[PDB]
RNA sequence: GGUGAAAUUCUUGGAUUUAUUGAAGACUAACUACUGCGAAAGCAUUUGCCAAGGACGUUUUCAUUAAUCAAGAACGAAAGUUAGGGGAUCGAAGAUGAUCAGAUACCGUCGUAGUCUUAACCAUAAACUAUGCCGACUAGGGAUCGGGUGGUGUUUUUUUAAUGACCCACUCGGCACCUUACGAGAAAUCAAAGUCUUUGGGUUCUGGGGGGAGUAUGGUCGCAAGGCUGAAACUUAAAGGAAUU
């Protein structure tokens, strides 16, 4: 169900004689037999879990934290980074960007694994199959394949019904509208085919 | 007319020829 | 230079070519120097450092993996470490 | 026919010159084509010196110059008056005046 | 000692799925099939397990690489800025 | 000239005009010639055994010195190589070149270059075949000719 | 002796900045352009704007204290036209009429070392 | 343009001179003239440590000015304040640039320019990027109009200076260096060590830039450097 | 901000402007030239690696291996196509403000594709010097770039061998240029466009009045755009070149 392999970590524990595994996103480049250090004084090297605090500007980061402690939050699927853009000593504060072009504020203390996360490019493949659609959900969740409302009745869906397959009214729907009525595009600022770019 | 030109309303009637007739075969 | 001086030694003076006859002759103290490839493991980089310290060999790290080291020897393998144990006429244990 | 013996540009041996653009209209033309006169002012104008020198700080001020190179194409060059039109027999003279 | 003119791998979807679609494919299987080498032994015995697993079947080390190729350009890129922020704060 | 360049260089040996030579010379033709023999057996074509020859000894051709050239010394002594100097040379050059595109698959001008050396190995190798110092069917062959030539 | 300052004269073509910073360039006082002298788009880099500002620009910091200014020139630069505009030699020269003291008169106008790309299109400014 | 502006306020004062005061800059003890000019800044109410809101500024002074000297009118020095004592800051090196004026003066045409770079960090763990600029010149009686380099000469030069430069660096601290370049003497050891190749007027050295600097560095010292 | 003036646009939620930083992508200013290299297209930040190349020098070698080339190949600006990456700037399309009788143009502000790169295609340009390649000869002159040769000719080690950089005289090979007409040409002009009615050094390609027409058709290459090959019917007395008033 995941794009992105995971990798198994062994860590030494600090208090008693115990070996603890833990469960991490593998960043592009990390191997078996490689060496992980993770710590507010770990080395700017792929695959280390240092603060954003210690990592300088321009860095790549990955499985970021969007809190302090909370273990991982951003920049999980296959081939996404979270991009340093800057720091806010005062009250410390990095500035990031998301992999969706969004500018966030997140702790300087908040973790992050340096690099980017593996297996990207996985959406470059057709899968010019609905068997491999049915493959790929089958151990995701129960969403596939997907029926069109217009092709209901109108007891199943707000699309449903006609003589002809229309939606009938506009299938921009509003923020303010309830469950049911929530069917379409949901608090839409525009609608339409648009030429334009990342703008981020 | 330019040259340019001419040739480039050539291309476009060899286009259309070319396309009137595959669709007549 | 290093590529040019090797294949001088390869075609002058003599050589032999893998750990397990470079670790035999670091044993038997006839090595002169070892040439070690960029991408040779570490643990195996160490046990030969620890074996030429002891027979006090000198040590060149090849800027290249054991394909370039076997390019730059003249054989169509690869090898990870190649142990010169004379010149004979190129100047390879007299520079750096 | 052919107008220049040089086809109105400096290229012999080359086949390409990397362009510039032109300070007035910004213009591509290829380098060796170009208009580009070297201007060396002062800073002060000529006409503010005395009053510049007397108001300075320190006295004897060396008053530095600004330098640029100014790339013309042969439309701007010919309408700003950098070169004319000459008559066919004196079109050769390479000589600046 | 060919026996296609140009579908090569992608001959197993006959003519289906369209003939771009087939050619995008055919380039990733390519690339997904392909044989590596592998930095740590210097063999081309480095093969993908599943998306992400690039497992090399002679020094036994498993590598996390792209989708379809044991290394992508991003991530190359990204190994070479994290080399230079590295080298700027070590000196 | 310059079958594969645009080059029109005039640069080559002013040869003297005498044949008797050089009135200084008070070495012998058998001296010479075991000088050819020893440099041959230390594995040294004609052009480098002439070179040193006029260069740290005395001789001012071995031509002249001798009753004949130095391949011809080297055929009737069996210095002789399997393949002549000039298209061994060439060989190695193409070996090269080809050694350098593999890892340089972007060097238009290496395997613009490429084609010109393999086609003047062709020629050469055409040339000698006609000769019969190359025996017939012999061919360049990229696969094999770093082999060949060591 | 002098409080010293900084002029920062942007002369561009259709506007001439005059400003007057402290000596690190980040306290600016009395920024006073050609615009805010003069009402018609057309005159805001006219050289008796630029000097209107500096006369404004002199006067306000003569006030604040400052007596000498370091003179720093500036065309647009960059990719545009990088010549000073009809501006900048009127603003330095109502400077020195209002008798605040100069020293090191520099330009600073920005010099692309290979520049990005001019504007205008290959075929430039078809006017 | 006075009166066209057709929205200045979406939504629909105090003279920051009298609210703001002067401090006094003083460059290191490596120049002959300590004081250096005075600074604006807000008084320091009690959420802005107006001490704070103005130590990480940056002044650019003539090396004449520091120096009392005409001859250094080109040179041009970057002083960043680190501390304030009441109205006694005091600036350390940033980095030497040179002026547009005498960049574009010593650039002419029918000559080479020699340009060279290097990063080289000094014993101190400061990182610089120091830039040596350098001329081909026309020897007395030449007739050539131009006097180039052959870009082999060009090659041995810039090598040359590269060493020299990291040298140079690599043995002396940043005051060291700072003592060392404002009498431009590796101007001449560069002239000397290149003599050889070709004549290479107009060698002095062009800018050098502070690209990172180590800790705090704020306790024992520049009372003896400045 | 922008313009010939303007307007579109941003702007007390602080725009333009200032200083200190940071990131991204592109590019390589001045130096830069009647200068260099490459088969052409082209190629201008530094170092390292990898091969390659012209010219010069050679009293080295082989010995006619050579010149030009249907067929067949390699490379081939820009735009363009396919798919990743990248995506700052500029910007076919488009948006929008002017101007205008109109203005889906020039002008202005944005702006998708593109501009950069990887892989694969494309195979065209006023791809020009509108000048095929190889060879020989025929005027004068200076300058320049690369190599070489000879001058106790000038700067410091060493004001007391060296080297370097210059200055002289040649020489070979380049990019060119000035003068003139032995000549050539319709002329413009050309040291080749000369040595061609005193017609023959070798060889490849192309043209045969203007259009129709680089069209139709067939073939072949290409994903496509299109490329290469390529007519005729019909029509027409001029089109065209260089000069003169």
């Amino acid at each position: 169900g995941r794009g992105a392999p995971l990798a198994k970590v062994v860590f030494r524990d600090p208090y008693k004689y115990r070996l603890r595994e833990e469960i991490f996103i593998a960043n592009e480049g990390v191997h078996t037999g490689q060496f992980i250090y993770a710590g507010k004084k770990a080395s700017l090297n792929v695959g280390n879990v240092l603060p954003l605090g210690s990592v300088p500007e321009g860095t790549i980061v990955s499985n970021v934290e969007e809190k302090p402690g909370d273990r991982g939050a951003l920049a999980r699927a296959s081939g996404n980074y979270v991009i340093i853009i800057g720091h806010n000593p005062d009250e410390n504060k990095t500035r990031v960007r998301l992999p969706s072009g969004a500018k966030k504020v997140i702790s300087s203390d908040a973790r992050g694994v340096i690099g980017v996360i593996a297996g990207g490019g996985r959406v470059d493949k057709p899968l010019l199959k609905a068997g491999r659609a049915f493959h790929k959900y089958r151990l995701k969740r129960n969403s596939w394949p997907k029926t069109r409302g217009v092709a209901m009745n109108p007891v199943d869906h707000p699309h449903g019904g006609g003589n002809h397959q229309h939606i009938g009214k506009a299938s921009t729907i509003s923020r303010g509208a309830v469950s049911g009525q929530k069917a379409g595009l949901i608090a839409a600022r525009r609608t339409g085919l648009l030429r334009g770019s990342q703008k981020t | 007319m330019r040259a340019k030109w001419r040739k480039k309303r050539t291309r476009r009637l060899k286009r259309k020829r070319r396309k009137v007739r595959a669709r007549s075969k | 230079s290093i590529n040019q001086k090797l294949a001088l030694v390869i075609k002058s003076g003599k050589y032999t070519l893998g750990y397990k006859s470079t670790v035999k002759s670091l044993r038997q103290g006839k090595s002169k120097l070892i040439i070690i490839a960029a991408n040779t493991p570490v643990l195996r980089k160490s046990e030969l450092e620890y074996y030429a310290m002891l027979s006090k060999t000198k040590v060149y790290y090849f800027q290249g993996g054991n394909n370039e080291l076997g390019t730059a020897v003249g054989k169509l393998f690869r090898v990870g470490v190649v142990s010169i144990l004379e010149a004979g006429d190129s100047d390879i244990l007299t520079t750096l | 026919p052919k107008k220049r013996a040089s086809n109105g540009r400096n290229k012999k041996g080359r086949g390409h010159v990397k362009p510039v653009r032109c300070v007035n209209c910004s213009k591509s033309i290829p380098k060796d084509k170009a208009i580009k006169r070297m201007a060396i002012r002062n800073i002060v104008e000529a006409a503010a010196v005395r009053d510049l020198s007397e108001a300075s700080v320190y006295p004897e001020y060396a008053l530095p110059k600004t330098y640029n190179k100014l790339h013309y194409c042969v439309s701007c060059a010919i309408h700003a008056r950098i070169v004319r039109v000459r008559s066919r027999e004196d079109r050769k003279n390479r000589a600046p005046p | 000692a060919k026996r296609t003119k140009k579908v090569g791998i992608t001959g197993k979807y006959g003519v289906r799925y369209g003939s771009s679609l087939r050619r995008q494919v055919k380039k990733l299987e390519i690339q997904q099939h392909a044989r590596y080498d592998c930095s740590f032994c210097g063999k081309k015995t480095v093969k993908r397990g599943a998306a992400g697993i690039w497992t090399c079947s002679c020094c036994k080390k498993t590598v996390a690489g792209g989708a379809y190729t044991v290394s992508t350009a991003a991530a190359a890129t990204v190994r070479s800025t994290i080399r230079r922020l590295r080298e700027m704060v070590e000196a | 000239g310059r079958m594969h360049s645009a080059g029109k260089g005039i640069s080559s040996s002013a040869i003297p005009y005498s044949r008797n030579a050089p009135a200084w010379f008070k070495l012998s033709s058998e001296s010479v010639i075991e000088q050819i023999v020893k440099y041959a057996r230390k594995g040294l074509t004609p052009s480098q055994i002439g070179v040193l020859l006029r260069d740290a000894h005395g001789v001012t051709q071995a031509r002249v010195i001798t009753g004949n050239k130095i391949m011809r010394i080297l055929k009737s002594n069996g210095l002789a190589p399997e393949i002549p100097e000039d298209l061994y040379y060439l060989i190695k050059k193409a070996v090269s070149v080809r050694k350098h595109l593999e890892r340089n698959r972007k060097d238009k001008d290496a395997k613009f270059r490429l084609i010109l050396i393999e086609s003047r190995i062709h020629r050469l190798a055409r040339y000698y075949r006609t000769v019969a110092v190359l025996p017939p069917n012999w061919k360049y062959e990229s696969a094999t000719a770093s082999a060949l030539v060591n | 002796s002098q409080v010293f300052g900084v002029a920062r004269i942007y002369a561009s073509f259709n506007d001439t900045f005059v400003h007057v910073t402290d000596l690190s360039g980040k306290e600016t006082i009395a920024r006073v352009t050609g615009g805010m002298k003069v009402k018609a788009d057309r005159d805001e880099s006219s050289p008796y704007a630029a000097m209107l500002a500096a006369q404004d620009v002199a006067a306000k910091c003569k006030e604040v204290g400052i007596t000498a200014v370091h003179v720093k020139i500036r065309a647009t630069g960059g990719t545009r036209t990088k010549t000073p505009g009809p501006g900048g030699q009127a603003a330095l020269r109502a400077l020195a009429r209002s008798g605040l003291r100069i020293g090191r008169i520099e330009d600073v106008t920005p010099v692309p070392s290979d520049s990005t790309r001019k504007k205008g299109g290959r075929r430039g400014r078809r006017l | 343009a006075v009166g066209k502006n057709k929205r200045l306020s979406k939504g629909k004062v105090v003279d920051p001179f009298t609210r703001k005061e002067w401090f006094d800059i003083k460059a290191p003890s490596t120049f002959e003239n300590r004081n250096v000019g005075k600074t604006l800044v807000n008084k320091s109410t009690g959420l802005k440590s107006a001490s704070d809101a103005l130590k990480g500024r940056v002044v650019e002074v003539c090396l004449a000015d520091l120096q009392g000297s005409e001859d250094h009118s080109f040179r041009k020095i970057k002083l960043r304040v680190d501390e304030v004592q009441g109205k006694n800051l005091l600036t350390n090196f940033h980095g030497m640039d040179f002026t547009t004026d005498k960049l574009r003066s010593m650039v002419r045409k029918w000559q080479t320019l020699i340009e060279a770079n290097v990063t080289v960090k000094t014993s101190d763990d400061y990182v610089l990027r120091i830039f040596a600029i350098a001329f081909t010149r026309k020897q007395a009686n030449q007739v050539k109009r131009h006097s180039y380099a052959q870009s082999s000469h060009i090659r041995a030069i810039r090598k040359v200076i590269s060493e020299i430069l990291t040298k140079e660096v690599q043995g002396s601290t940043l005051a060291q260096l700072t003592s060392k370049l404002i009498p431009e003497v590796i101007n001449k050891e560069i002239e000397n060590a290149t003599k050889d190749i070709f004549p290479l007027q107009n060698i002095h050295v062009r800018k050098v830039k502070l690209l990172k600097q180590p800790k705090f560095d704020v306790g024992a010292l520049m009372a003896l450097h400045g």
